[PDB]
């Protein structure tokens, strides 16, 4: 039963959309932080819950 | 209000399913601009016997991507042959993108939500279903109004109240603003059952068939082989593993990839093909002579 | 007169993912596991019996 | 000290007991389930890998 529901798991997170991956250049006073995507432009976006 | 606005639970038979998928795949690159024909009872359950590919073009989806020549010419022929059936809404291809309802689209919709306020626009992307349900998602027009006042839930009673959505984007930037979203179900009968699962007389025919024996002690062989190679490393790992840390043992002699267990799953494969060879062809035997 | 030919699915891909999600039955025949095989051999057998 | 009760197990024996006895086929019915339930999830895990 463990098996089955982590390869299900695995399968999931593919099918979920991918992931990226900057560097924090400036931080926000808006509870936002400055983000540069390596090979993107600039955002500025919105935190994890946790941090 | 006047009506209950309770998002459908959409049941689309498995013989149009078949249907809106290949036309949709098909036409890629390319929106494909169709119909869906049902009947609409209760207050929450549609029935969709049949869809129509309405043919493609190259204004993509609007009001005037709606062809009412060709759209009566399915209508009048229906009839003729008794399977009648009336407009529940609609839907079309997004040929690389998640589902949701553009502004355009929205527009779209909006001509048979003056025929009935229960008209579902459908949403299929077949480059990424490789699952029948998966990236295909059914919308329908909430009252502008009901919006402004904030009676946008109400969809949250007469219905399973699980609502899985995908996406952030512009799926919950139009949920929040036209429409809501309520997942399509697929609906079957035990005759349709039948016909996928079974395979003709030939179906049997496969499970007396014996074949050459080149290939089958070249199976044999080969497995064998392998099982020696990876029961050196095998050796290594239970000669240690003494020492505490779960995960050190992994790094240090093995666990990621774990010999006795990828031994173990060979070991059984061709063990139950052997068992299966001898069966079959002492069956064989007996049988036919 | 009419003469039968093979009468063969093999199936369009488009087809064979509403086919795969309708489906939640363990299928009639579909060669896995040992336990199909074994199912299969015995149904082979009352076939062969039959024609 | 010497001697005990001999009618205090006697007693257990038809009274409760009895019904612990029918309970343990309950429990044995238990297995039978589990034994098909064990071969399923064996099934299920030739579908997770396809």
């Amino acid at each position: 039963n463990d098996k089955v529901r982590f390869i299900k798991d695995e399968l999931r997170l593919l099918q979920e959309p991918g992931s990226y991956v900057g560097e924090v250049i400036k931080i926000v006073s808006d509870k936002k932080v400055l983000v540069k995507v390596q090979p993107e432009g600039k955002y500025i976006v919105d935190v994890a819950k946790d941090i | 209000t006047g009506r209950d606005d309770t998002k459908e639970t959409v049941y689309i038979s498995s013989i149009a399913l078949l249907k809106m998928l290949k036309h949709g795949r098909a036409g890629v690159p390319m929106e494909v601009m169709g119909l869906m024909l049902g009947e609409f009872v209760d207050d929450y359950t549609v029935n969709v016997v049949d869809v129509f590919a309405m043919p493609q073009s190259g204004t993509g989806v609007s009001v005037e991507a709606v062809d009412d020549v060709f759209q009566a010419k399915m209508m009048d022929m229906l009839k003729q042959t008794g399977r009648d059936q009336m407009v529940v809404g609609w839907y079309h291809s997004h040929p690389g993108f998640g589902c949701w309802l553009s502004s355009v689209d929205v527009n779209t919709q909006k001509s048979f939500e003056q025929l009935n306020s229960r008209a579902v626009a459908v949403v299929v992307d077949p480059i990424q279903s490789v699952k029948g349900k998966v990236v295909i998602d059914a919308f329908r027009l909430i009252d502008t109004g009901a919006l402004i006042n904030n009676l946008e839930p109400r969809q949250t009673t007469s219905n399973t109240g699980l609502l899985n959505k995908a996406n952030i984007q512009a799926l919950i930037h139009g949920l929040n603003r036209h429409y809501y979203s309520l997942n399509i179900d697929y609906h079957k009968t035990a005759k349709e059952t039948k016909m996928l699962m079974n395979l003709h007389k030939e179906q049997w025919q496969s499970g007396l068939k014996m074949y050459d024996y080149e290939e089958k002690e070249e199976s044999n062989l080969a497995a064998t082989k392998s099982m020696v190679k990876i029961a050196e490393q095998y050796s290594k790992r239970i000669e240690e593993e003494k020492e505490l840390t779960e995960e050190e043992l992994k790094t240090r002699y093995v666990g990621r990839q774990d010999p006795k267990k990828h031994l173990s799953e060979t070991a059984d494969e061709t063990l139950e093909n052997n068992i299966v060879s001898v069966l079959t062809a002492g069956v064989n035997s007996v049988a036919i002579k | 007169t009419f003469l039968h030919l093979p009468c063969t699915i093999e199936a369009e891909e488009a087809e064979e993912i509403g086919v795969e999600h309708l489906l939640r039955d363990v299928r009639d025949q579909a060669a896995g596991g040992l336990s199909i095989r074994l199912t299969n051999q015995l149904k082979s057998l009352k076939g062969l019996q039959s024609k | 000290n010497n001697n005990s009760a001999l009618s205090n197990v006697n007693s257990d024996i038809y009274f409760k007991l009895k019904k612990l006895e029918k309970e343990y086929e309950l429990l044995t019915l238990q297995e039978d389930y589990i034994k098909d339930e064990q071969r399923h999830l064996k099934r299920e895990l030739k579908r997770a890998q396809e």
